[PDB]
């Protein structure tokens, strides 16, 4: 059910760097064991991945640096509600 | 009441804005000539928009106290995920009066920029966010986008848009036509400059002023407020 979100206007997407967003209420302990869990199926599978950052307090997930080779994987972990690759952004 | 500013860095003892910014602990910007990476370059954007909130010469809310959290590299450009990371950054020092949170970014439409402005302004942060410059529908853009955040398009003194984003995801217009303020060049450098971040700025220190005189003036009040008097 968890879905995939890039940016539209295509000059400004980073692939390679994902906010893997996990659903409401998910405690920080469970955000670990998730990211812990995708860096143990990434790994079986062959591929280096590297958590940037652990998001807890405003919404529940993480930032992780990945193949998107591993986004149809990750989007299969249960607590997932959606994961978005990272995008820039410019001052006005 | 605090003006937080997600923005480039900022040179926060030029004279119009000594005293006035609080410059926090958080960076996160992507990688950086070495003429556009001095710090007279890098400050620029953000200075002027410390400027125009709370200078003493050129402040819509002269005096205000802010606080800057550095979103954006020397050439002005910086990422959702970090962006992401100094929202939380806030909420954290929240959790620890009325907060007024300046967004002069925009990027294309992100699901979870929008979710992460929602989520504060649930808990009642005032957020305001530039429209964006793209002459297009700022309902593309992100923090443009969110209902929750009061989105400034750019007009001048003739209320002429400015080019500006437009549409139904502009709350309204404010002004963003050479508008004077601190320049980073030099200690009491002034520069005009025009862009929907000098119009959200301009309605950032209006929400401060609004806030400071009626601490109990929710978001939805203040939203048509701020609508109305532009």
């Amino acid at each position: 059910t968890a879905t995939f979100h890039r940016c539209a206007k295509d000059p400004w997407r980073l692939p390679g760097t994902y906010v893997v967003v996990l659903k409401e209420e998910t405690h920080l302990s469970q955000s670990e064991r998730t990211a812990r869990r995708l860096q143990a199926q990434a790994a079986r599978r062959g591929y280096l991945t590297k958590i940037l950052h652990v998001f807890h307090g405003l919404l529940p997930g993480f930032l992780v640096k990945m193949s998107g080779d591993l986004l149809e994987l990750a989007l299969k972990l249960p607590h997932v509600d959606y994961i978005e690759e990272d995008s820039s952004v410019f001052a006005q | 009441v605090e003006v937080y500013l997600l923005d480039t860095s900022i040179q926060s003892d030029h004279r119009e804005i000594e005293g006035r910014v609080m410059v926090t602990d958080f960076e996160n910007v992507p990688e950086e000539t070495r003429f556009h990476r001095q710090a007279s370059k890098c400050d620029s954007h953000g200075t002027h928009l410390a400027g125009v909130v709370s200078g003493r010469d050129a402040g819509v809310a002269k005096g205000a106290s802010m606080r800057s959290l550095r979103v954006l590299n020397c050439q002005g450009k910086g990422t959702v995920s970090g962006t992401l990371i100094g929202l939380e950054f806030i909420r954290k020092s929240q959790l620890v009066g009325p907060l007024v949170v300046l967004l002069p970014l925009a990027g294309g439409y992100s699901r979870v920029l929008n979710a992460a402005c929602q989520r504060l302004a649930r808990a009642g942060v005032v957020l305001v966010t530039a429209a964006g410059n793209f002459r297009d529908d700022a309902c593309l853009y992100s923090p443009a986008s969110a209902p929750e955040v009061i989105t400034v398009g750019a007009t001048n003194a003739q209320d002429q848009p400015v080019g500006t984003n437009f549409g139904r995801c502009v709350d309204l217009f404010a002004p963003g036509e050479d508008i004077i303020g601190a320049s980073s060049d030099c200690s009491t450098c002034f520069v005009s400059q025009s862009g929907t971040s000098q119009a959200a700025a301009h309605v950032a220190g209006i929400a401060a002023m609004m806030l400071s005189a009626e601490p109990e003036l929710t978001l939805a009040e203040l939203r048509q407020r701020l609508i109305h008097f532009s």
